[PDB]
């Protein structure tokens, strides 16, 4: 049986700790985990913009990854529209 | 490039003269290394040793446009000066 | 009606017949340790080696390389107990050997002194081991370190063994209980760990083998330690 | 090292992973809290340290140390409680519970940040439920409290002269 | 304070408060033995998953073949500081300096006792 | 430098000749490869003989708690004290019980650490007077009592 | 009794059988796994059990 | 067949026990059937042994 | 003499096994027994049924 047998490097097997990383899951679970209360950066700087004398938008207003199909039908639909 | 020196592994600061030909390193232990590089070619010219004083800082390398003098400094001694050709 | 094979390892054969046995050459014949039974072939006697109790016949059972444990070599033994497999140990060095079998536990050294009392290649030290400058007048230079005390910080144990009595060259082997280590995390991501923790010190793994079919979550380590130039 | 600015050595604990060390009123001891629930006592020698003793082992991972200024006693934060240890015989005299909400029960568990500890004999304690309190080393009760944050409360420093101190939210 | 150092595993306050409640429940299962006698036979016997021991016998000697026994079938043992505690858990109008619970083939405490034995373990370290 | 070794037979005492090699740590191996390099670095100034057992057991016992016995006393005002020159122990604790006892400073380090670690590994070659037998011997019987 | 007596005896002869059956020639769904370490990449490729 | 015979007497001894249980006055509520391999299970009544 | 080719005959010939059924017999025995040792109707049926034959 080749599959009992196994030939390894010396430095290549060397990871990362298991131990290690459960420390690091309590970190995040402790400090960015359910239960807490988070906001994302991007609320956290609009709230400055809903109380400005002159109001604006959201510091960043376009979302990124909110949806790509849907975007090129609007693409679409506005061609249409100047005919 | 296919091999380096072995003292080169820890370097604080990296400075290349005006023209390609001449390379200097400041090693973390107090040293200086000149490298003759041509054609991608490397070959080490000369090791300036470690100025005395105690180390006050992180070393800072500066060469002159014409490539004669190289200033360094890092320690309490003060900024020394070292003439390439000679 | 016995039929006696010899085995890779020097000093060690196997027994066929009515017993599926591992032996050793009893170095007293006619007298059984813990109750071990012995077979006599034509003028010479064996003594069964039980791989359920010890780990290091295990071990031989599961097919390690090296033990290193040769007939005439020194050998210091960490973690004595009651010394059953201390007893299989002093057969296979013989009279040239000597052992030098650890223990802190006070039942398990009275069970010693009476062992070293019938072999005098045995030599009893009762302390702590992780004190080895506590007994250094005792030891000499050795030339195998064989550690099985099952406590958490095994390594650091071996490497201050290893650094005071160990010679250049010498070889270790290590049994490493998996639980003992670390309860929760898997078998062979504490094996890993361990083996990292030896290459800090001067001390090279050559192999591994786990000790499945006669105990669990258990792994034997062979390395060399302070290799030549 | 400073001088010659690269790392002298690194040396396993032997405990798993490291939450917090603090060194004594002298210089010459550091002390150690690990995951695995395990206080542990490490002697300065003049090129390197050198493992000690071990305090009797706690049920949880130590996230927080602090030493008595006489350096007789030693404070330790861990989740839901603290932790008072002698260093002569280093046996746990005194176990302080912490509740997980401010005068009330919550599911969420109670994480004791840091702990700072004054010469009169007060811990000084602040946890995730964003309070700090006040407990007595002696009777191993609960003096005070002042909540202060809606949020986690992480940081305890405390000048020498021990009349001020500066605490650290999650707020900022 | 003022505990004879020949109790070495000695629960704190929190462990010993799980020990008493599971003793009491393995005697409404009546999985308990009660009495140093009878917690030596089921050694002998290898019937039992752990032994509680009292650290205020007045002679501690006379509990001190427990733990050599232990060593021997690798049994968990533990000390509590109240021999008094530990007779009102065992259900008994008299103290008890010691008890062992027993092995029950379907006993409904299985998830608890092990629990217990690698609670106990880790005070050997 | 003088350096106190202990083995079952007696106390041993020895000087190291070539400081130098002490400096590098990570080349003293070399130094104890053979018998013959390991006299050019250490020699025998004194070797204190225990005659029996019942003896070495009181000595032994004092060493590895750290106190040392009145006899361990007469021979380190001798050889070590008489002497002005540094002792090296494998023992910080017993280092530090002999600079009040005694008004004789001890070295520990790593680099005396290596240094017992080489003259253990040359123990025949060091010693001419002490025979093989008498230290077998004398160790079973110290190991036992 | 009677049981506990019987069952107590034949225990202590399992285990002295178990002494000198070591089950030699074992093959099962358990194997185990041997693991050797080399210093350099050219002695993985080239490593042959036999 | 040794080792067989030692898992019989095994559950035989406990069934007999647990017989033996039940001849006490207590309250009791069975939480478990008996099966070959096991007794059945027995919650008593919390009442102290005066 | 060399015996390399009369060993190697003896050591491959004489080839035997227990069987499964014996061998997981004894392992289990070794393991003790210990705690820490030891390892077509459905409701919508029913639900239906009432409410369409009996409801």
């Amino acid at each position: 049986q080749n599959k009992s047998y196994l030939a390894v490097r010396l430095k290549d097997q060397d990871l990362r700790d298991s131990r290690q990383q459960a420390a690091q899951a309590f970190i995040h679970n402790s400090l960015y985990g359910p239960g807490t209360n988070r906001t994302t950066v991007n609320k956290f700087l609009s709230l400055a913009n809903k109380r400005l004398p002159v109001k604006r938008a959201a510091v960043q207003f376009l979302n990124n990854a909110w949806g790509i199909q849907k975007k090129q039908n609007a693409k679409r639909f506005k061609r249409r529209w100047m005919v | 490039v296919s091999k380096m020196p072995a003292f080169l592994r820890s370097a604080l600061q990296i400075l290349f003269s005006e023209d390609s030909t001449k390379l200097f390193v400041a090693s973390n232990q107090g040293a200086l290394h000149i490298v003759q590089l041509s054609g991608g070619s490397f070959k080490h010219l000369h090791a300036f040793q470690p100025q005395s004083g105690t180390v006050e800082a992180m070393c800072l390398l500066a060469v002159s446009p014409d490539g004669n003098w190289l200033a360094a400094s890092g320690t309490s001694a003060g900024v020394h000066v070292y003439n390439v050709k000679q | 009606n016995v039929m006696v094979e010899p085995h890779r390892h020097e000093g060690v054969f196997i027994c066929r017949g009515k017993e599926d046995a591992l032996v050793t050459k009893n170095l007293v014949p006619g007298e059984s340790v813990y109750g071990e039974k012995r077979v006599s072939i034509s003028k010479i006697e064996y003594r069964a080696w039980n791989p359920f109790r010890s780990k290091l016949a295990a071990a031989i059972l599961g097919g390690v390389d090296q033990i290193h444990i040769k007939p005439g070599a020194k050998v210091l033994y960490l973690g004595a107990a009651s010394g059953t497999t201390v007893s299989h140990v002093s057969d296979i060095v013989g009279p040239d050997g000597l052992v030098y079998a650890v223990e802190f536990s006070h039942r398990s050294g009275r069970d010693l002194i009476n062992l070293a009392k019938k072999r005098t290649n045995i030599i009893p030290v009762i302390e702590d081991a992780r004190h080895p400058h506590k007994y250094r007048m005792l030891i000499a230079m050795v030339d195998v370190i064989f550690a099985d005390v099952a406590q958490p910080d095994q390594t650091r144990i071996v490497a201050l063994n290893a650094h005071t009595f160990l010679r250049n060259g010498g070889h270790f082997v290590i049994s490493i209980k998996a639980n003992c280590i670390d309860s929760t995390a898997s078998a062979e991501a504490v094996f890993a760990s361990e083996v990292k923790k030896m290459q800090q010190e001067n001390m090279k793994p050559q192999e591994q083998l786990t000790l499945e079919p006669y105990e669990r979550d258990h792994a034997v380590v062979v390395g060399v330690y302070r290799p030549p130039p | 090292d400073l001088q010659a600015l690269n790392i002298k050595y690194a040396m396993d604990a032997f405990g798993g992973p490291i939450w917090s060390m603090a060194a004594s009123p002298s210089g010459s001891q550091l002390l150690v809290g690990c995951e695995d629930g395990s206080v542990k006592l490490f002697q300065i020698t003049p090129d390197k340290i050198q493992f000690e003793r071990n305090f009797d082992r706690q049920k949880s991972r130590i996230l927080s140390l602090s030493w008595h200024p006489s350096g007789t006693h030693i404070a330790a934060g861990s989740i839901d409680y603290i932790s008072v240890f002698d260093v002569k015989s280093g046996s746990a005299v005194h176990k302080m519970i912490v509740d997980r909400q401010y005068m009330g029960v919550s599911k969420r568990k109670c994480i004791v940040w840091g702990v700072a500890f004054l010469s009169d004999g007060t811990i000084i304690s602040v946890d995730s439920a964003g309070k700090v309190q006040f407990w007595d080393s002696a009777t191993g009760t609960l003096v005070k409290s002042h909540l202060i944050a809606n949020a986690d409360v992480q940081s305890i420093a405390v000048a020498d002269q021990e009349d001020s101190f500066v605490v650290g939210t999650a707020e900022g | 304070a003022d505990v004879n150092p020949k109790a070495y595993p000695l629960a704190d306050a929190h462990l010993t408060k799980k020990l008493l409640d599971l003793v009491q429940q393995s005697c409404n299962y009546k999985q308990l033995r009660k009495g140093a006698n009878e917690a030596t036979k089921t050694l002998n016997r290898g019937i039992s998953e752990f032994i509680v021991m009292a650290a205020d016998a007045e002679p501690l000697e006379i509990i001190l073949h427990l733990p050599l026994l232990c060593e021997d079938k690798n049994v968990p043992y533990v000390f509590v500081r109240s021999k008094q505690a530990l007779g009102r858990a065992c259900g008994v109008s008299r103290p008890v300096i010691a008890c062992s619970v027993t092995i029950k083939e379907g006993s409904q405490l299985k998830q608890q006792i092990q629990s217990i034995q690698q609670s106990i373990e880790r005070l050997l370290v | 430098m003088l350096v106190l070794f202990e083995t079952s037979v007696g106390y041993a005492i020895f000087k190291v000749l070539n400081e130098k090699k002490l400096q590098e740590v990570d080349s003293l191996w070399k130094e104890f490869e053979t018998p013959e390099k390991a006299n050019k670095i250490v020699k025998l100034k004194h070797f204190e003989k225990f005659q029996d057992t019942a003896e070495a057991l009181a000595a032994f016992t004092a060493l590895m708690e750290g106190k040392i016995n009145k006899q361990l006393k007469k021979v380190l005002k001798k050889i070590v004290k008489e002497a002005h020159e540094p002792l090296a122990v494998a023992d910080a604790k017993l280092g530090g019980v002999i600079k009040e006892k005694l008004n004789l400073s001890c070295i520990h380090s790593p680099v005396v650490n290596e240094l017992m670690r080489g003259i253990r590994s040359q123990m025949d070659g060091l010693i001419p007077g002490v025979e093989p037998r008498e230290m077998a011997a004398m160790c079973l019987g110290l190991a036992h009592s | 009794k009677y049981i506990e007596m019987k069952r107590v005896a034949e225990a202590k002869k399992i285990e002295r059988l178990k002494s000198e059956l070591h089950l030699l020639d074992f093959q099962g769904k358990q194997q185990n796994k041997h693991v050797f370490f080399f210093d350099t990449k050219k002695e993985v490729e080239q490593f042959d059990v036999a | 067949q040794r080792i067989e015979r030692e898992k019989k007497l095994f559950v035989i001894a406990q069934k007999i026990q647990t017989r033996k249980d039940l001849m006490d006055k207590t309250q009791k509520v069975k939480v478990k059937k008996e099966t070959v391999n096991s007794p059945a299970i027995y919650k008593f009544q919390s009442r102290r042994k005066r | 003499r060399d015996h390399l080719r009369v060993n190697l005959k003896f050591l491959t010939r004489t080839r035997s096994t227990v069987a499964e059924s014996v061998s997981q017999q004894i392992l289990r025995q070794n393991r003790g027994r210990k705690a820490c040792d030891r390892p077509v109707f459905t409701e919508e049926d029913f639900q239906k049924f009432q409410q369409e034959y009996f409801g």
